[PDB]
């Protein structure tokens, strides 16, 4: 019936890659193990940051299956809405953070020179 | 090659309803009915063909001079939290016309809010019980809830105003026995996100008398 | 070579799940083994719930972890000391596919209103912080002619507690019909709990 | 004097990276600029994580130049103390996170089969 | 060719920092022209701060973005009409860099204790980017009792000891003869630069 | 080849000491001293040689059986907040022994805190004045403290302990006049990272008689 939109387009991802056949149970988990680990919401949006991150990734790679483009750009707006609140420069801060080759001899000179004042205020305010 | 663009779209954000509508596209020499083509895109994605599977209701090449994205079940449509652009053109085969893009709407957002539905008021000594049903129905009430205000007065009185209050029941106690009081509902939709509030529009005017003991 | 079964389906009432399948009829009486694979499990490997059984269940109640997990379900036949291909079964959410009991309702009456109470149903029993629990409760009270849907979150400290939920309708002293009825909503698949049964009171 | 010990450090990989030339200021900022749009500490380490996973990053690369290791490890050991708060599981977990690859077939899997019940509490409670 | 300055420095003091630099003399008047290139501003470009000036300094104070940001000057030489290569610094900043003036202190008896009064460094306090990096973490107050002193730690974060005018500090006393001595120092966020030592300021118990 | 290891080694954290101590290594058939080499590694790192270059102190081919990081200067040693791990061995050139790997430590969790150093008592109209030094310099006084407790009694009195307090000076209001009283003043150490604490030792047991009135 009334089901947040995510669910019936992440059930279609999954028939798509065959997440629902028995073998995706081995090996453990990558996120639902390390996730019930954290509640306090500062070490979750921590941990929840690279997982974001990773699924925005994945997509990327299966933009040209338009089989799923339905179903991956419903997903990306629904995390636009629950992990950004749908803060336009949340996103878009968030998405240039990413983009940064660590390759890029000029990206990696100025992220030595900013290191000190990253360092300043990695600690949470007074 | 090119046609004339359709004229005039317009958003319908009304309750749970969302109707795109827009005025039809005639040539001087007509062989065959124009048809029309809705597209949709989300703040930072790809442009969609509205068709069945896309977003459940058949949008493109049709001859109709509107779309309503909320007729074929309930839930269906666009998500209500949804940062969502359309984009409309006309088309007669290999011809095709310019893309109307309509500004970006949000439905909490952007909703004209209507009266509380199937009011009842039964008296009570010296209050009135007011019993409504809720403007349209929200799937996450976390996300979005509404907020009633009761405007009451004595017939020929200055305005009261009760609430707000979150249930659908409210008991208009301490009032005049044997009295005619006259009552308005109206609605407030809050959007935690928005940190701004709609106003909903007031419902009929209908007068009571409370109860003697 | 044995054949192998068919049919293999899981039926959940109240998180308690029940694997049943189908098999032809033979001169012999088969037996089957039913075995379990969660996911969410470090090393996860098939688990035996049923061992040389003649039936055609197999209750997995104690093989459920989460019931949001998913997890999956397969079983071989075995005639004499030979033994058949596995049939494995559609992967099996106890939380989605699954279905829960009704909540109990109780109805009173109050000087000015109408306190009803609405029970948590029977799974939640103390006798393990899951996303599978009920965010919303439906509550449809029906007044005379016309009833109206009412909606209490469980997130609400005010109006819920981990053995009750209360909602209060003011009410006159005219004649009236108040008839209540409730059903839940699950958190994450939104599948809907069994709907109360209808309890009446008049004035 | 006395200075969080990643001061000594970072500045001697400045003078290793040429970080010091004026040529730096070029093209903006990386990280200081977004860091000041977000007063919320929810905020702050959604995108203070990113940052946090990138210097790792360019720290595994030159692991190599045994020049700066003392200099790069110190600063590892001040991010466990100061963004980990020395927890070693969120250490570990972060880490994991991280070496994910996402062109590993049945990593993608297993993420696609997992994206539902991350969804369910990506919003807070 | 007209030879390139040399020597060239820059010395800040309160976050008023000033360039110099050396030039040999020479039979003309020269000019020089002193250009700054802060860290942290978009497409950032050379910004001139003295134009064709024949003397050897120029203050750049209004130049100063954030007290924690690196900046770069280079100045060049004019002869007539022809110019001379730059002659570039040292990256600096004023917060590493630079020097603070010292707290002005203010002591005051009581019935059973001494309120020490540390005011703030008059740059923090006015009517030079605000929300910066650099102020003062942890006052270093030195309180001398006849002849013995015990390092007193004031954290600026703490609401009921500071606020934006001042920092406070209670000492208990005794009725009998003492001399308190007392100077205050403060540290900087990140650099841990030490502002200059305030003028101890003494008091004396005669009943 | 192989030699003999290092016979029971010790870490002194004692208040802003870190000091590592052995017993020392012989052989029958010994021409020239035996050398010794120390190295530290932080929790997921490289294992580094101690020298001079490295921690400012050199303890790498050393005849002596101790090596002090917070020797040289002040500030010198390792990080308070860091948790290092220290390991160990004996060398006589090309034969070396097995390596000792001491227990990793943070220096904040595994110090023992010393009690206040140059405690003075002053005497009140029914009170005593108490100046005391911190047990050692912190850096950083937001990340760990102390909080001071002082065990004051009567003679022939009960034990009685004011605290705790953040201050380095402290009034013992509220004594009997002209009577004689017994302190003690102790430390605690709290890391808020940890939320556990360090139990400082206490100070040498001293009496002072109150003022008249
Ligand atoms: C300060 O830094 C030190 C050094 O890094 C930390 O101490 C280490 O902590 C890690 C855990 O993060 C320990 O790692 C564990 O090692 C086990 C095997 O090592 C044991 O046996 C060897 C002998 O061969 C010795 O090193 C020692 O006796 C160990 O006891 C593994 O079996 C562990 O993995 C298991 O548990 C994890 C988590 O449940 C599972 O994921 C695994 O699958 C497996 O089941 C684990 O990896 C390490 O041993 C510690 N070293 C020492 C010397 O104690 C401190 O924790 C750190 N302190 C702080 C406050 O951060
Ligand atoms: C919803 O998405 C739309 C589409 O991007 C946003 O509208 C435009 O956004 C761009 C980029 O931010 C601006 O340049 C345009 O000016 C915007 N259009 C209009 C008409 O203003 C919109 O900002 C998004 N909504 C929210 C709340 O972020
Ligand atoms: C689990 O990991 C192992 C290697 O660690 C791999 O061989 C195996 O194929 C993985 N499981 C699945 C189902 O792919
Ligand atoms: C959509 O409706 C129009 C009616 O004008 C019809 O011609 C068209 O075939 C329909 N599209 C689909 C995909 O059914
Ligand atoms: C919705 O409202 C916002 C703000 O008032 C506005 O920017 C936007 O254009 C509106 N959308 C539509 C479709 O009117
Ligand atoms: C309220 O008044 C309008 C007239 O504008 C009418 O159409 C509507 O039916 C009235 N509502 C009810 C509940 O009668
Ligand atoms: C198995 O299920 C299918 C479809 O539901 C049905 O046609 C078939 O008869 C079933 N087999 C048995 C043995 O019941
Ligand atoms: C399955 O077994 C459990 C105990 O193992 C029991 O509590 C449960 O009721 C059983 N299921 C059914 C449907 O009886
Ligand atoms: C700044 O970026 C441009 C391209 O965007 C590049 O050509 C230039 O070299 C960069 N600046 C520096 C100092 O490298
Ligand atoms: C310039 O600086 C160098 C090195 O500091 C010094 O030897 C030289 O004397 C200086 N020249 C002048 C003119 O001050
Ligand atoms: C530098 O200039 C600023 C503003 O122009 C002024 O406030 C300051 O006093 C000047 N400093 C010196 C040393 O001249
Ligand atoms: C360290 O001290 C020892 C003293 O036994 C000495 O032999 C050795 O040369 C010293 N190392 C360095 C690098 O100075
Ligand atoms: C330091 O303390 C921890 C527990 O707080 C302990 O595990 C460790 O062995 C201790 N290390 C030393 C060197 O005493
Ligand atoms: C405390 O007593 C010890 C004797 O155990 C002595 O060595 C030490 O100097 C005394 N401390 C003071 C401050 O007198």
């Amino acid at each position: 019936g009334s089901q947040d939109p995510y669910v019936k387009e992440a059930e279609n991802l999954k028939k798509y890659f065959n997440a629902g056949h028995s073998d995706v149970a081995d090996n453990g988990t990558l996120f639902l193990g390390i996730l019930k680990n954290w509640k306090e919401e500062s070490d979750r949006k921590i941990m929840q940051s690279q997982i974001v991150s990773f699924y925005f990734k994945l997509f990327k790679n299966f933009k040209d299956d338009q089989s799923i483009q339905k179903s991956v750009e419903t997903i990306k707006e629904d995390m636009n809405v629950k992990f950004f609140n749908s803060n336009k420069k949340k996103r878009d801060d968030f998405e240039k953070l990413t983009n940064y080759s660590v390759t890029d001899l000029n990206v990696q000179r100025k992220a030595i020179h900013e290191l000190i004042q990253v360092m300043a205020e990695l600690s949470p305010a007074a | 090659s090119q046609l004339p663009a359709p004229q005039h779209p317009k958003i319908r954000l009304y309750n749970a309803e969302q109707v795109l509508s827009w005025e039809p596209v005639a040539l001087s020499n007509s062989t065959r009915p124009v048809v029309y083509q809705v597209q949709f895109k989300y703040t930072d994605s790809k442009w969609f063909t509205a068709d069945i599977m896309s977003i459940g209701v058949n949008c493109t090449q049709i001859t109709a001079t509107e779309c309503d994205f909320t007729a074929a079940s309930p839930s269906a449509g666009f998500p209500m939290d949804f940062n969502v652009t359309l984009r409309l053109r006309a088309e007669l085969g290999a011809l095709h016309s310019a893309w109307v893009t309509m500004p970006w709407f949000q439905h909490y957002r952007n909703v004209t809010v209507g009266p509380p539905e199937n009011i009842e008021v039964t008296p009570g000594e010296g209050s009135l019980i007011i019993r409504f049903s809720s403007p349209f129905d929200i799937a996450d009430t976390s996300t979005a809830f509404f907020c009633y205000y009761v405007h009451y007065w004595e017939k020929g009185g200055i305005q009261q105003v009760k609430g707000p209050f979150r249930s659908n029941s409210i008991s208009l106690d301490n009032l005049k026995p044997s009295r005619v009081y006259c009552l308005q509902v109206q609605a407030q939709l809050l959007w935690n996100k928005s940190n701004i509030f709609r106003v909903g529009h007031l419902s009929n005017i209908s007068c009571y008398e409370t109860m003697a003991d | 070579s044995v054949p192998t079964p068919t049919n293999v389906t899981i039926e959940s009432y109240n998180m308690n799940p029940i694997v049943y399948w189908e098999y032809q009829i033979m001169p012999q009486v088969p037996v089957f083994t039913v075995e379990v694979k969660n996911y969410g499990v470090k090393n996860s490997e098939w688990i035996d719930a049923c061992i040389n059984i003649s039936h055609h269940y197999c209750n997995i109640s104690d093989h459920v972890g989460d019931p949001s997990n998913s997890l999956w379900v397969r079983v071989k036949a075995r005639v004499g000391q030979k033994e058949s291909a596995y049939a494995k079964s559609e992967e099996f959410a106890v939380c989605r596919d699954g279905k829960i009991g009704p909540p109990k309702l109780d109805i009173r009456k109050e000087e000015k209103q109408i306190m009803i109470d609405i029970f948590h149903p029977s799974v939640f029993v103390n006798g393990p912080e899951t996303i599978c629990y009920i965010r919303v409760y439906n509550v449809y009270v029906r007044k005379n002619g016309s009833e109206i849907k009412y909606k209490i979150l469980t997130q609400n400290e005010d109006d819920c507690d981990e053995i009750r939920c209360q909602l209060a309708i003011p009410v006159s002293s005219l004649n009236s019909q108040y008839c209540v009825s409730a059903e839940g909503v699950l958190n994450v698949w939104g599948v809907t709990t069994e709907k109360s049964k209808e309890v009446c009171i008049t004035i």
